[PDB]
Parts: C-alpha cells; structure tokens; sequence
C-alpha cells in the first residue's frame, strides 16, 4: 500500500529524458 | 458512524475507518474496510453493490455515496470488507448516456441544459462564458464525458455542492474555482514535509498558433498566423512547444487567450506536501480542495498563496480526523504519469481493430483505401472538366 | 525428472523445480531455473533455444513444450538458467501465417480448418455454432490471432488435448468449457486465503443495442432497435453501458443473446484463492483449468459452484508439488489490467505514425484529407446532376 | 566539482554526488542531489530551470548540459534539491521547430542540413549512404524527432562529439557506431555479475518482404515478392515474423538487406552486466557507449566481443567514480518495455479523439464515412462511364 | 517475486475513479 | 529508487506469453 507511490514515482522521473 | 442503506429505504450505521480523496473537478471516491464482528453482522453479510453510504463526517456532510467496488476477505473466524465508493454527484451522470448526436455550434446553457435532462441535478455559470461548436456528440456515452468535453470548451473548472435542498446538487461552473480559506499552513505549524517538485521538460516561451484555417487545407496557414510569448522568455530564450495547430476559431481574442493558457500551463509546480491536523489547537483548518491557503516555508524561499488541488482524509471512528494529504497548484507529476497509462491501457482495449501480431493492417488498410479513393476523385475530377 | 532433447532426436533428463501456469484458452506457460552441477553440464553449456521440454509431471502429461526465453546467471562458481517455455499447440500456431486475406461469410468449419493448413493439428466443434463474416483476413498476421478473432466470433471457448495418437492435439471448441470434477473445497480442508472480489465499474441493468443498419449509416438507427435488460435491474435500476452499436446482424435472436452477454458480464466476481494440495490426503484434486468446482466458505456467505480460470503448478523434483494458486470465474481483475497496459504498449511501437512531440498530425492529416475529398465528392456530385 | 552557470555570464562550482547515463543514439541524462549547507547557500536558493551545468569529470569533459526538473525538499533545518539534466547538443534540438512540411524524395545531406538551420551544430556522414522519400514533414514537431526519423531511413546509429571548437557539436552519423577501445573484461576481473538475457518471443527463420507495389494497391502482391532466412534457420525450421508489407522501394538490393536485419535484429542478446572500476590498478578503463569491447567469462560459454550500448556512471567528489553500470548489445528487455509503455501513455493523451466511455466511435464514425464516400465514389463512376 | 502482485493490485484499485 | 528495477523486470517477463 505504501510502496506502489515510490515505484511510480520513479517512473514518472524516468519519463524525463527517455526519447531521443 | 456510517450510515449506510440499501437502493430501497432504511439506514443502518456501522462503525469504521475510512479513506476519502477530494479533488477540484475529478471524481472524488472513498474506501474503507469493515470487519466481521458481533455488531456489523447482519450488515455485512448482506451488502450488495450500489448501497448507498452517508452521514460521513457526523451529522453532518450528508454527501451520499455509492459503492461499486466489493471485496471479501476471510480473516481468522471472521471477514473483512475492504471496498470503494464514489459520489452520486458524478455516478448519477455516468448512469445515463446520450444518443443523439450533439452537433454544431452551441451556447454553454443549452449544453449543460440537454445533458441535465432527467437527472434532476442542477448547473450554473457564474461568469460570461463564450461559445464554441462541437463536432461529434457522443451518442455512445455517459453524459459525464461529455460533461468532460464541456468543461474543456468552455468551463474549465466547476464545483458542486449539496444545496439545503433534497435531491439537489449545484453545478457551479467557472473558471479557476477558488474559495478563499481563512486558515493558513507553514513548515513550523502544519506543513511537516514539504515537496515542492517543479517540473519542465514539456515547457515554452514563445509560441505558434494557427486557428481559422477551413476543415480542408491543415497547413496553407491562412487563420491568423501568429506567435506570443510570456514575460519570462526574454531571459531563457527561444523555446517553443507543440504550435496550436488545430483550429477553426475565428477571432484573435481567443488566439492570444488560449495560447498564452497553453504556455503557462507547462512550467509546472507541484508541491505534494504533507498536512497532519491539530485538534486542540488549529481546529479551524478543515482543508476542502479548490480553496486557496497561504502557505509560507523558511528556508526555502516561499511565501506565496496558492490553491488545494486534492486532498485525502482519513476518520477512524467518531468522525476524528488522523491524517490529512495534500496537493497544490497541479495535482501530482505522479498522478498525471499514471493517468496517461490508465488512459493508453482502456483507450486501448475498447477498440477492436487492434492485432498485436504485426499491427498497423487496419491503419495502413484504412489510409491506402483513402488515398486510392482520392486517386479515384482525381481520375472522375479530369473526367468531368472534360465534360 | 525433465525430459528435453534438441529439435532434432535425442532427449536427456534434468531436475529441477517447475512453475506451470495454465489458462481455459489463453496460452499456457512454464518457467524453470536450472543450475550448473556436476550433472547437467553436458546440457546447461549446450542448451540453445527451442529445445523442446517434456515429461513434465512425471511417466504422463507428456505435453511437450518448447523454450523461447534464456537467462543464464553466474552463482558462486557456478551458474544459474532461468528459462521459460509455452506450448506446441500454441507455438506450432505461432509459426505459420497467412497471407491470403479471409474475408466475407464464413462458416466455422471452413474457417477452423483453412487455418489448420500444414500445422497437423485438428479441430472440432461441439455444438451446432452459427456463422459470420470476418471483414479483413489478417495477411500479416499469425494463424493463432485469427483463432482468437474466429473463437471471439463463433467458438467463445476452446480446450486442447494431446490425443492418444503421437503429432496430433484435438481442438475441442466450446462455448464456455467445462467438465465435471469430484473433487471440490472448502475454506476448512482446502481454501487457506479467500479473496473474493466483486468488481462492479462497468456494469449494467438494461441496455441498448443496433446490428443491421449498412456499412455507410452508422446511426440513423435501423436495424432492430431495442434495448433489454437483466432481472436484477428492477431493484438496482436505471443504468446502461456501451450500447451494442456496432454491428451487421440480420435477426434479432442473435440481438438478445449478444445483449445479455455483454450485460452479465460485466458484473465482475474474481475468486483468487489459493489452494494448498494435500498428498497423504485427499490426492484426488490435481487442479486443471476449465472444470467445475463446488466451493464452499463458511462464515461467508458462500456455497455455490464455479469453475476454474487459471491454475499454477510448481513441482520441485519427482514431480511432486509444493503449492497450487487458482482463480475463479474471471481471471483476475489485476490481471486485466496488465493485460491492457501490456496491449496498449505493444500494439503502441508496432505502428509508424506515432510521434510524441505533437502527435495527431497522422491522425488529423488523415482525417482533413478525408473531410476534403468528401467536399470534392460534394462537387463532383452536383456537377454530374447538372449532366 | 560541478561549475554551473545561469544561460548569461559566470560560473559557480558546487560539489555533489552525480549520476550520468549515456547512451549510444538515445539522450544522455544525469541526475543529482545538491543540499543546503552554510557553502551552496548562494547558488542552491538562487537556482532557476535551464541553468547550465558543465566540467564534469574535472577539468576535462566541459559537456555542457542543461536542468530541467527541480525538486526541493526539507530536510531538518536544510534542504535538498534533486534535479535532472540533459545534454545541449540534444536539448538545443528539442528547442527549435520545422513548419515547412518536408515531403517527397531527399538526399541524406539535403535533409540534416536543413534542419540544422540556425541551431549552429555539424553533421557529417562517413560512409555513402543511400536515398529516400519522407512522406509527411513534422510541421508541428522537433528537430530531434524528425532527426530520429531521418536516422531511422539512412543513418542508423550517430554519435555526438564537442569538437575543439566553442560551440560546436560534430554528429558523425554511421551505421554501427563504433571505436576499438584497448580495455577489456572478464568475470574474474572487471565484471562482478553478469546477467545475460536471450530474449527471442518476436523472432525468426524466414521471412517474406513486398515493397514495391503503389500506393493504391496494399496487397495485391506486384513489387519484389520473395522471401529470404538466415543460415540458423535449417536447424530451427519454418518460422516468420510480421513480413515487410509496408514499402515503396523499388530495386531488390534493399529488399534482402533490410529483410535480413528485420531477421537478426529479434534472436536478442541482452547482457546487463555491472562492472566495478579499479583505481589504482586497470585505470584505463573509463566506459564510454558505442565502443567495442572483449569480455569474457569462464564456466560460461564466452570469449566473443561485443559494442556497449549502455553505460551509467556515478561520481561522488573531486570526479572520482564510485562504481558503474553497463548494458551490452541491446540496452535492456527491462528498458524497451518500459519504452513501449511510455510511448503508448504518451501518444494517449496528446490525442483529443479519446473517449474512455465507448471509445471507437471516432474511429468508426471516420471508417464508415470512408465507405461512404466510397460507395458515393462507386456511384459517380458508375453515373461518368454512363457518359 | 512477491512484490509484483501488491503494486499491481493498488494499481488496478487506483483504475476506479480516476476518469471524469 | 532500487526498487524500480526489479518489479519492471518481472513485469517484462510476464510480457513473455500473456496473449492468445
């Protein structure tokens, strides 16, 4: 319950700077 | 604690934590879990789908839910009911739909008066709106969307509130829906973990917008060719975004409006702090979202006010707060990442053309066909001016 | 313990702990972690994929398999092989395409079997199964995407069986495939933890639905109006999903059975339990997907049968198990989700058009094109009722 | 250690942990958590979006990058920042826009020169590289996806350097780039685990390719039909992948060339090993993407060389390097998940045809005008021959 | 392994009420 | 910000053999 937040998170920071 | 009570009559309360989340415009929803107990018993084991809860917050913020979601679980000699519920407000729209097919131009009360037909719910602008035409009406969908679509034309905001009256819910449309709010938060009093995140990889200074051109041309840029930019620009420079392309807008009134709306809307803050409640002291801090708060962090360099954009509450029992959650200004980068999946993942899945195994055979189908058919038009265009 | 031998001649054996994971009519699944040994060398250092596993559970179910995926891990100074490995009778479909575009009327034999072409394996039907017509053939696609469309169609189920006879896998197709089976449980002998979950978001009461107007109408609504709806409507009420717009069906027997599925469908009740196998005791239960089940939880409200969606064996060496999952009714409704995110994703990448930085240009390029030819088409229209 | 800059005038050094990745073709990106101190106070309170970071790795590497996040977050009586950047020979890409719609046949020079109109940098190709058509110029788009498309037709791969020059940035465009480079692995020396990852689910033996045939045709198969394999396929056996459908190409020398890299592209080979720099012994070393490499590991099967296509360096202060991270061959089947899944959420939600209840009637409504004006289209054919 | 599980069930809790 | 990892990991093996 607490955890799915951090993961996505991260995911959404990965989002930056992905795609050339 | 919970007064629940099936479609058809009488009440009945139960006592349990809850979970509620309110944002401005979106859909709020609550959850909770009850337990087997020797109180709750004749309850639980006969819960069906859309019972209808209320009485949260005590006698008092008689806003009535509905559950959709039913979980069971079977702890030791007893039973959990973990479940969701949404409000009626919102589920009352996503129970009817709309079947002839809005089209044309139309004006903001005789939209949201078509779709309020036979809910019995109430709308109302408070300011001058203009007007705009829709393409397609959604003769396949709730009037929710549509109400969607709606508030994305012309209403970019709304609120609602259960009025004094029985069976009644005021659709207060406007644009920025704000209240000011006495209370306030700083790092020192209320403001435990502040984390203001300042997102910008989608991000503009100056801009292009081409908004008049007919339905049939897409780029010979007749229709008010221009290009603005904000104040901030003269320092970072020649940036721009994805140019307001489409466009049948006439005026040029709107055209610096909408673009400048497009521009500010991308240098985002998001600042999904923490708010835990003082109940000896500070009670008056009842945090409600699309209110605005003076929140001011020392060293961090901020004072300025800004508005809730969700907030998330939780009430054990008697209705006493524990914890609140926060979200100012946009309500997450989080959230919106999540939205865009959740979209992608029903948007998808609704469809029907879609073939994992080499895709693209009912895209490339389609656009060949219509570029034979215009091969076709050329062929019966020479054809006829010979004639 | 595991028998797997190159695809061509020979086999040699393995121990290791298996994890099976089998579906009614989605493709099964296993996956396995061999390590380096004394034993094992001559195979772990010279496995190349599709090597083609076997004897799983022992001197019978000799479903032969076949391997796609390899990692190989380096553990002290030795080294791991996860791998995992789907059916030949759903591979032996992932092989073969065809290129020959199937389109119009079709009936089931004729289409079931045009696609059993070189593959060696055989269906049939059951039941008398009506027809339909499939607009595009999938040229480029697999023969087992147009099983799933052809099952979605006609067969809404399926079940294999590996025959007596040695290169052969019966299809039986059915609607809603079922057996009878002895065994049952209960949350006291074989039902450690009882998730029930009743998923209720997309769900109905009554219904609408159009299935005969022409290809070119789209909603002047002929083609048999009506709207239906189930028993439980009349204390739930007014609520309605996605009405059945698209559709080419002449009667209106059909109109009602399409209907009432897309109705009771949707009313969402996920068992995912978990099964604990007793060995000294009751060994008669070895799970298998696509039978009935009589559970039965007290304390829960719960006596009714059901039948199984999905199954997980794990077996560690000499094919005993260790633990059974299952889920009921639905599969899961964790599992749908993943399943469109995972369809959105693939079926996003297999296309060309898609460009982030301002996407909809390929769509609304496409769509102004076709605007445009149709005020051609207008043109071309009036300047031939002139002649 | 870090000297960054505002986009006008002076410098400011500040020490921090840093993480940078670099890809072959793909962006770079680093990451980095400044935090308040009585140094920094000036600069961490004073930092704006697009402040310009450079000199990492000391005096040397004055790759100049760009900020574009910025999170700030309390940390007892101080305060962290979090940030993100991106390189400036890609970020001053995604700065400017091409609105004239690029369309029709274009030498490889032709195009990446035009659009690198203004921007200031340098391309070059190194060996002869073919010709061919773009179909739709991105009038709405970047600069760098229409370079990703441009690299998608002739230049394969590329590889970005700070020439001497100030402000200069030469794109050598290559297919398969690549540098010898003296270091080297092995598992006893350099490569602490090493994961390798053969994926093969969307592969091949054989395979058909059409890409000839008119615009107007799509299936009625003129146009260089043939099929080719690899040499593994003997062993394997008849197999395919989606076949080259889509194709406007003339002559059959690019027909077996582009066919067989559809083949070997899919049996993939993921090595996402770590690696574990040693200082004072084995220094030269420093990883960088797109070289050649001899790794090596006993008891595994291995001694062939490969190419990085990955690599992620950490530096803590004074540009030491406290450990790496390498992926070998293709980047990841983690990462071209994830890709997919961001794409699709990404494509989603920069539509505006999306309509999460009863999706398809936007589509649909599109494809039954279609057949539509095709039928009117029949009509007038049939109304012009008639004279 | 166990992990998987708990994100994608808050996740598919997260898919109701997440639409206007 | 380790934890990404591992559930993306087993997400894109489940992507392996999840479609009829």
């Amino acid at each position: 319950d607490a955890l799915t937040s951090i993961v996505n998170g991260r995911n959404a920071k990965r989002n930056s700077e992905y795609y050339l | 604690t919970i007064t629940i009570k099936p479609p058809k009559g009488n009440g009945a309360p139960v006592p349990v934590e809850t979970t509620l989340v309110k944002k401005v415009n979106a859909d709020g929803v609550l959850t909770f879990d009850i337990l087997e107990n020797k109180y709750t018993y004749e309850v639980i084991n006969a819960i069906g789908k859309r019972w209808i809860v209320s009485h949260v917050e005590g006698e008092n913020d008689k806003k009535e839910y509905v559950i959709t979601v039913i979980d069971r679980k079977s702890e030791g000699d007893r039973q959990l009911v973990e479940c969701t519920a949404r409000e009626i407000p919102i589920d009352k729209l996503m129970i009817d739909r709309i079947y002839v097919n809005v089209t044309g131009s139309f004006t903001v009360e005789r939209y949201f008066n078509i779709v309020f037909q036979g809910t019995g719910m109430l709308f109302e602008v408070e300011g001058k709106v203009k007007s705009s035409k829709f393409e397609n009406g959604g003769e396949g969908d709730t009037r929710l969307e549509m109400f969607k679509k709606g508030l994305e034309h012309f209403g970019l905001e709304y609120k609602i509130t259960y009025d004094k009256k029985k069976d009644r819910y005021k659709f207060v449309l406007t644009p920025f829906a704000n209240q000011k709010a006495s209370y306030f938060i700083s790092d020192e009093v209320n403001a435990n973990a502040i984390k203001l995140e300042e997102d910008a990889s989608d991000f503009a200074t100056f801009i292009r917008g081409y908004g008049n051109y007919s339905g049939e041309e897409t780029f010979e840029h007749a229709g008010l060719v221009m290009e603005a930019r904000s104040a901030l620009a003269e320092i970072y420079g020649d940036i721009h975004a994805e140019p307001f392309k489409d466009g049948k807008v006439t005026d040029q009134e709107t055209m610096d409006k909408e673009l400048q709306s497009r521009l500010k809307k991308s240098l985002k803050q998001s600042l999904s702090l923490d708010f835990l409640v003082l109940r000896e002291s500070y009670p008056e801090a009842d945090p409600q979202p699309g209110d605005i708060v003076q929140i001011k962090s020392t060293k961090l360099g901020l004072n300025d006010l800004v508005r809730i954009v969700q907030v998330k509450t939780i009430r054990g029992i008697n209705n006493v707060i524990v914890k609140q959650d926060v979200t100012l200004g946009e309500f997450n980068r989080e959230q919106r990442y999540m939205k865009k999946v959740n979209t992608a993942a029903n948007y998808v899945s609704g469809l029907n053309d879609v073939n994992l195994s080499n895709p693209s055979k009912a895209a490339e189908n389609l656009k060949s066909k219509v570029a034979s058919i215009a091969k076709s038009t050329l062929d019966l265009m020479s054809r006829t001016d010979l004639i």
